[PDB]
RNA sequence: UUUUAUAUAUAUAUAAUAAGGAAAAGUAUUUAUAAGAAUAUGAUGUUGGUUCAGAUUAAGCGCUAAAUAAGGACAUGACACAUGCGAAUCAUACGUUUAUUAUUGAGAUAAUAAAUAUGUGGUGUAAACGUGAGUAAUUUUAUUAGGAAUUAAUGAACUAUAGAAUAAGCUAAAUACUUAAUAUUAUAUAAAAAUAAUUUAUAUAAUAAAAAGGAUAUAUAUAUAUAUAUUUAUCUAUAGUCAAGCCAAUAAUGGUUUAGGUAGUAGGUUUAUUAAGAGUUAAACCUAGCCAACGAUCCAUAAUCGAUAAUGAAAGUUAGAACGAUCACGUUGACUCUGAAAUAUAGUCAAUA
RNA sequence: CUAGAGUCUAGUAGUAUGAAUACAAUUAUUUAUAAUAUAUAUAUAAAUAAUAAAUGAAAAUGAAAGUAUUCCACCUGAAGAGUACGUUAGCAAUAAUGAAACUCAAAACAAUAGACGGUUACAG
RNA sequence: CAUAUUAUUAUCUUAUUAUUUAUAUAAUAUUUUUUAAUAAAUAUUAUUAAUUUAUAUUUAUUUAUAUCAGAAAUAAUAUGAAUUAAUGCGAAGUUGAA
């Protein structure tokens, strides 16, 4: 939306976020960085556990 | 001569006619209703949203 | 097709069977409007350029030329200029200067006639006129049923209303100048909603900022004042009108054989300045940005436009002379006063002659 | 041509009928499958050849040079000229980008008839 | 190699102007402490002009910043150039056989 001159080239200001898909991207990145991490840790645990189970054999 | 065809084939300009009342009168209810009606915010919106 | 019948394992193979037939007489405006020719070839068809037929002009020149009416007329050297004009006006602002009459005794004072714009003052030259140098947009032009900072206790010069017009000084005197007197915004309380602010009302704070008399008459009284009326001025306040300042979106020539450009540069935060936003200008501190092959930056050129002119079938293209709108400039550059508005055709300084 | 290695490697450089989608009548061959009992002169597809219609200046194309859609690149008379200058890379060589003035009414393509060739043969 | 004009600047110079520093027995108004001349009345007491004094309004002087315009340097935009590259045309021809 138009406003008073706020700088040499900035005559508009954010009025309404019609869709926040960029915010969704930021949140999903931040979440994923650790959400994948927990699954990776338990996957490594399972893999080494099956290694040990075969080692008993 | 061509452009004059847009205006009824009239060559020459009168000064733009002035308005005796520069703003709507109180008795003119409709303009007041539009002015004091709920302002739409959305894809076609005119004002900052609630939290903005 | 469908429905059933037999047989065989709800289903399969066979046989039969089929509901769709109704009639009736009478009950224009068409729209916009686009043509080619000559020249290749030994001849043909095609591509392809060149030229021609049409209209026009801010026109020039050659030859020629009767009268009248209307419309235009230095596009080039924004080159230099002899000479005369283009902005004056007011004597009812203040002063001076005479002549007569009356009273006073060289003058003094009145009344009536005049003269006085070389003395002090008011209003006018921000317009209009001319020009197109600068200007490719950092403030220019065009358009929008566009905005705010939500533009000033600005009226510039008229309208309609109210009021006021005081005292001194300096001028020789004043409607000249000074000094002084008197006459919206910010707070706080609430109310709402067109609300996450604005508006409204109230009460305070300061608003608190002015002025000027002349011309006539009369009426008092004691030539002196004074007091009314009529005229023309002056100041303040509300609103109206006419006006201003600022920003946005879209468009505005050619060259990338100009490919990188920009460090106030791009953004944020404060402060000063403004009536008012903003790196607009000045100061300070932060961030590293911004523009760009849909062409930046740089260079060259150009005043821009129309319901204007030319042309076309039209989209468009060209001009920007003439009519009109906007801007810029008044030999060149910078700054200052006044003012609401000026880097003024003003003033100061410099440059050129 | 340049470097490193002992002749080799590592290089610089970047020259010398566009793509996709929908559709489009036959015939004859093949080709590869799918069947049905060598025969159905078997059907479904792709490759090849001559066509039809269609297109084109024609030659010719003929499932594309056709009917349509979408994206990109390219062209604007001949010569000057892919020249000059500048830039870009490159040690350089070269490459890329790339004009302008002057001159002309030309120039070019397909096809037609000809005479020409040591052009071919063949005859009389 | 030579002439010309705009643009800029870690440079030189600078009119005027704007802020900005400092200084004035520097002025003018008012406020004091005071000195002379003059008036009225019975020692005066006040008055004007001058002496000192501390607030404003300016002047001179200076400090800094910016600044018209000038140089100097650079770059471009042009205009001319000995020397020099290429190519276009035409006159009748001359030479090769691509
Ligand atoms: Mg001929
Ligand atoms: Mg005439
Ligand atoms: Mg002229
Ligand atoms: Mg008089
Ligand atoms: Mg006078
Ligand atoms: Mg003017
Ligand atoms: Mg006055
Ligand atoms: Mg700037
Ligand atoms: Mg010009
Ligand atoms: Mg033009
Ligand atoms: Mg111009
Ligand atoms: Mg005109
Ligand atoms: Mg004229
Ligand atoms: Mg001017
Ligand atoms: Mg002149
Ligand atoms: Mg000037």
């Amino acid at each position: 939306e138009a406003t008073r001159p706020l700088s040499k080239r900035k005559f508009f200001a954010i009025a309404e976020i019609i869709r926040n898909k960029g915010q969704q991207f930021a949140l999903y990145e931040s979440e994923a960085q650790l959400s994948v991490a927990k699954e990776e840790a338990q996957k490594a645990k399972e893999f080494l556990d099956k290694r040990s189970v075969r080692e008993n054999k | 001569g061509k452009g004059a065809a847009k205006y009824g084939f009239k060559s020459g300009v009168f000064p733009t006619t002035r308005s005796i009342l520069k703003s709507p009168t109180t008795k003119q209810t409709d303009i007041i209703n539009k002015v004091k009606s709920p302002k739409p915010k959305g894809v076609l919106g005119i004002g900052y949203a609630k939290g903005v």
